[PDB]
């Protein structure tokens, strides 16, 4: 076998052959026996139960709250995710499998997040989404008790290729040669925390009013982003779904756009919204990157939403496609529909149960095997789809390790798209036999202080060579 | 492999100046000097009333390394009338493009603004100065009648330049006729020759210029970067630009005929947002007359082991060919968020082994996000795949990124050596940096044994000692160097020899030296420059019998060779190399 035919060196090495293999570390087992094999032939051979040094792999769960029936009330208490904490034990070569259960749980908290386009051709929509906020709460309490709603709005960059400045009355009011008055221009502004008077939505929306750009495409991904990391202004639950709903009739610019206006510090991904609410970072720093919104997006568990009208549905489809937990739906050319976008959305951000992973150590790779609904499985795939709020699935995972890691214990998290439940793993690596606290260099027995200490068998330094290391190694001789 | 990384020379501007932000070499005619040409797009400057108007530096290689302002223009704004002025220069970025060819420096403002002839806007039309030798022009082809954002009043032109082989310049204005974007081309002449100070929309009549199209090509930033080579096979340069957001924001390059502006080539991205085309580049790679495409996609993500998208982003390499195909082959960054392919810039022949090298920047990537440049090597396959060289930025954010290798610029032997040198722009510091080219030895090393066989049996050697014969093997030793271009005709090498070198434990040796007695040697060899082998020749022993027991293991003899760097350094201190795949030891073996 694998184990007597590969140098029985060490018990370290032999442990590092293969996963079955095993080592006897007594003077009981006959000399020319191979000390490195199977454990059932280290008992052939009589070696003492005690002395096999045999680690074999295990996966025990310290944290296994049940799956919770209701979102409502119990708060903290709500559990989505079936294991919390698992220990996982390894050797050098080895896999080890562990199932993850996961449930869309009913009558959970929402945070919905308005994040408006108030370029000029937004005023329809403006007008018809004065009184949505009884409206949204009225259609939502069907799916949730506990509903906060909030506001924001974009335009763009207010700098030189992008906004009015000649002649000095356009810096004022950016629609004089239109004869009429709207807003200097703003790239994001913050207008209501997130909050459950949801009066105070149609209360801020009612004082609003658009501006006015030159070229085709919006700032909003500059928004996306401040709407993603600014927590406390926000106000983003730690214990909700999050919606972030994302408004426009426009294409967008996108990082490295930013140079025609001699901006080319990239974008950091801090919080930069002031005591007056708005970005002030707009004019000196680039837009976002889809990489570095998709980080932040995960970060924050946000659910992004395009609610955008038809002459650019394919785009945001097509920028979607790059974005985990994110839709896109057709808006109305007024938003007269996008009460019931926002509904169908919140059911198309719940059909699903998708798997991050996050912090996994170089030496270690996973493989999932998804159940789904009907008990059926789907091998390879992180995923399930066409799933209802109130289903369960469940996962089969096996994790593999390349080799010993260099640390002896790691950890990494196994968590859902768009939820703050997770699976933390923790990883312990049995690469060394318990012998090995009893070792010496240097030491008795052996052959007049060339030894290091048994283990099982006297393992020498330079120039000799033996099972008691009994002869010089410069040449071979029989005595 | 071949850049001086421990001993650049580095260049600094003023605090906050963006000093690196363009970097070129200037190379006149008319003397031995050379300099380097730094941007320093937001410098101040002594004109009248303007702010931040930026300003170009050329600065000396040796031995002061002084860097001083180029005289472009000395004035304020030009007024259209009392209290009405014509222009505004004050934050418009002049310096943010350089470019030379032999006495000619182009330089350019992207940001420059004027007050239409017609009415009160502030339309960023953009500015070049031209300077020819002892006189200086403004060409500026965009501050034409055509006064819009649906003609050239938004061009911003001069955002990206070059110049052809034959003297026409080509520039890029990323946003003619709502942000489609214009490619312009004038003879160098011609623009001299036309200037006039009092006319302010000037007409050249050698012109070509790219149309504008129907809206569904609005904000694609045709001009966003440029660059010149042939396409076709008639001798004059073609012009290839980058077109970042064409095709619903997948990005393009066009190529158009150098002669009459029509459309040859279309390259096209197969990621949103990835920005395919921030960077161009167009040489030869592989040794024809064919110049190659080099395309970046600086945000482009890949695929992870785990299947989640990263933002390494990428560099396309397109060899042509001689039936008008192209065979296309794709580099990813190493680093996620590096930015990989944000600059490239073909550095000539590097390493003077035949074929043309490339640099590619990764301006955030490296140990404290400081900026990467990797190097990477032509072959008659095409681009050698694998980095052969890293360059990393050596100053803290202070407190922007660095951004080392944002700008780069190669081509160009600056102290004569034979071998084309790099200059870096790191403009977050408001600094640039000269990395030399050292000059290439491949060393053709030989070792022999004259008796491949013994068996203690030719008992000869009367030894230096006692009075027994002695089993001899004869065995010599061989250089030769040359490299190509500037450096020392004699060479020291220290070669060094051992016997039985495989069983080196302190265990007994078989095998000695005959006049030392041991089985070691050492030898500071000088040997000349060119085609002719240096050699040396020992004798060497086999032990007695009664010595050791092992007669089935070969005897191993192995050499090793190291050059003396230090004597082989120039007078300005540049050590010589040698060449990668040089075996720095060689080995041999005899049977007993």
């Amino acid at each position: 076998n694998i184990c007597t035919t590969r140098g029985v060196s060490s018990c370290q090495q032999c442990l590092a052959v293969s996963p079955m293999c095993a080592w006897c570390s007594d003077e009981a087992l006959p000399l020319g026996s191979p000390r490195c094999d199977l454990k059932e032939n280290l008992l052939k051979d009589n070696c003492a139960p005690e002395s096999i040094e045999f680690p074999v792999s295990e996966a025990r769960v310290l944290e296994d709250r049940p799956l919770s029936d209701k979102g409502s009330g119990d708060s903290s208490q709500v559990t989505q995710v079936s294991p919390q904490r698992i220990a996982l034990r390894l050797r050098p070569d080895d896999s080890k499998n562990f199932s993850i259960q996961v449930r869309q749980v009913e009558d959970y908290p929402v945070d919905i997040y308005y994040l408006m386009d108030l370029s000029y051709s937004m005023k329809d929509d403006l007008w018809s989404i004065q009184n949505l906020g009884t409206k949204l709460a009225t259609q939502m309490r069907k799916l949730t008790s506990n509903l906060r709603i909030g506001f924001g709005a974009f335009v763009d960059k207010p700098v030189s290729p992008y906004m009015y400045i000649s002649p000095p009355e356009a810096l004022e009011n950016p629609c004089y040669d239109m004869k009429t008055t709207c807003l200097p221009m703003f790239g994001y502004k913050h207008v209501l925390t997130l909050t459950d008077q949801v009066t105070r939505f149609n209360e801020e929306v009612k004082k609003q009013s658009v501006s006015r750009n030159r070229d085709a495409p919006e700032g909003g991904f500059d928004a996306i982003m401040q709407a993603t990391v600014c927590d406390e202004k926000i106000g983003w639950r730690n214990d909700a779904s999050h919606l972030l709903v994302f408004t426009t009739d426009a294409k967008t610019h996108i990082a490295l756009d930013g140079r025609l206006a001699g901006i080319v510090q990239p974008n950091d991904g801090q919080c930069h919204v002031g005591s007056d609410n708005h970005y002030s970072a707009s004019t000196t720093m680039d837009y976002p990157s889809l990489g570095l919104m998709t980080e932040k997006l995960s970060q924050k568990n946000i659910n992004l939403i395009f609610a955008v009208t038809e002459n650019v549905v394919n785009l945001y489809q097509n920028y979607s496609e790059l974005i985990p937990g994110t839709t896109v739906g057709v808006l109305s050319m007024d938003s007269s529909n996008v009460l019931q976008l926002i509904v169908d959305a919140y059911g198309k951000i719940r059909s699903k149960v998708e798997l991050e992973v996050r912090d996994l150590p170089e030496e270690l790779s996973l493989s999932f095997n998804a159940t789904c609904l009907n008990n059926e499985v789907i091998p390879g795939l992180k995923s399930c789809m066409g799933l209802k709020i109130g289903d369960t699935v469940s996962f089969s995972i096996e994790a593999k390790v390349r080799g010993c890691p260099q640390e002896k214990e790691k950890s990494f998290t196994i968590k859902p798209v768009g939820f703050k439940d997770s699976l933390i793993v923790q990883v312990t690596f049995d690469c060394d036999c318990a012998c090995q606290a009893q070792a010496e260099p240097n030491s008795h027995r052996c052959n007049n202080g060339n030894g290091t200490f048994e283990c099982g068998v006297c393992r020498c330094g330079p120039g000799w060579l033996g099972s008691q290391c009994e002869c010089s190694e410069e040449d071979y001789r029989p005595s | 492999f071949n850049l001086d990384v421990d001993s650049p020379a580095e260049y600094s501007g003023p605090e906050g100046s963006y000093f690196g932000f363009a970097v070129d070499f200037f190379v006149p005619s008319a003397s031995s000097r050379m300099f380097l040409l730094v941007g320093a797009p937001k410098a101040n400057t002594t004109q009248p009333g303007i702010v931040e108007g930026g300003q170009v530096l050329k600065c000396d290689w040796s031995s002061t390394r002084r860097c001083q302002p180029i005289e472009f223009d000395a004035t304020g704004n030009r007024d259209y009338a009392k209290d009405d002025p014509l222009e505004f220069k004050s934050h418009q970025w002049f310096g943010a493009s350089v470019r030379s060819k032999q006495d000619k420096i182009l330089a350019c403002a992207p940001l420059y603004h004027w007050r239409t002839e017609m009415k009160q806007e502030r339309e960023p039309v953009g500015t070049c100065f031209l300077q020819d030798g002892t006189k200086t022009v403004e060409y500026a082809p965009c501050r034409s009648q055509d006064i819009d954002a649906d003609g050239q009043g938004f061009c911003q032109g001069g955002f990206s330049i070059d110049f052809t082989k034959a003297d026409r310049v080509l520039l890029g204005g990323p946003g003619s006729f709502y942000w489609q974007g214009q490619l312009i081309s004038d003879q160098v002449a011609e623009i001299v020759s036309k200037y006039d100070p009092n006319v302010y929309s000037i007409k050249y009549n050698n012109q070509l210029a790219t149309r504008t199209a129907q809206a569904i090509f609005d904000d694609s930033y045709l001009g966003y970067s440029v660059a010149v080579g042939d396409f076709n096979g008639d001798g004059i340069d073609d012009f290839v630009s980058g077109v970042p957001r064409a095709a619903r924001t997948l990005g393009m390059v066009y190529i158009y005929d150098g002669k009459n502006m029509s459309s040859l080539y279309n390259f096209t991205g197969e990621q949103m947002a990835a920005y395919f085309g921030f960077s161009v580049a167009a040489t030869d790679i592989n040794g024809d007359d064919y110049a190659d495409v080099f395309i970046g996609a600086p945000l482009f993500m890949d695929r992870g082991s785990d299947g989640k998208l990263q933002e390494v982003g990428q560099v396309s390499v397109s060899l042509q060919r001689a039936s008008g195909d192209f065979q296309t082959t794709k580099l990813n960054g190493f680093e996620v968020f590096a930015r990989f392919g944000s600059a490239i810039a073909p550095l000539g022949d590097l390493d003077q082994d035949g074929f043309n090298d490339i640099a590619i920047a990764a301006p955030y990537g490296g140990e404290d996000k400081k900026g990467i440049v990797y190097i990477f090597n032509g072959r008659s396959t095409g681009l050698n795949a694998v980095p052969s060289q890293i360059l990393e930025g050596q100053w803290a954010a202070r407190s922007m990124p660095p951004s080392f290798g944002y700008s780069m610029k190669g081509a160009t032997d600056i102290d004569k050596n034979g071998y084309p040198d790099l200059i870096v722009g790191a403009f977050g510091v408001d600094r640039a940096i000269l990395y030399r080219a050292r000059p290439v030895i491949t060393v053709n090393a030989g070792l022999e044994v004259y008796p491949s066989i013994l068996n203690q049996d030719n008992k000869t050697c009367s030894l230096p000692g006692t009075a027994l014969k002695v089993s001899c093997f004869n065995v010599r030793f061989c250089l030769k160097a040359d490299g190509k271009g500037v450096l020392p005709r004699k060479l020291n090498f220290q070669v060094e020899l051992l016997l039985d070198k495989l069983k080196q434990k302190g265990a007994i040796r078989r095998a000695l030296f005959l006049y030392s007695r041991s089985p070691s040697h050492s030898k500071n060899m000088t040997i000349s420059r060119g085609g002719l082998m240096q050699c040396e020749e020992l004798i060497a022993y086999l032990r007695d019998e009664s010595e050791f027991r092992d007669k089935l293991t070969p005897i191993t003899i192995f050499m090793e060779y190291r050059l003396d760097y230090r004597t082989a350094a120039d007078t300005t201190g540049l050590q010589p190399i040698l060449n990668q795949f040089t075996p720095a030891n060689i080995s041999r073996q005899a049977h007993i």
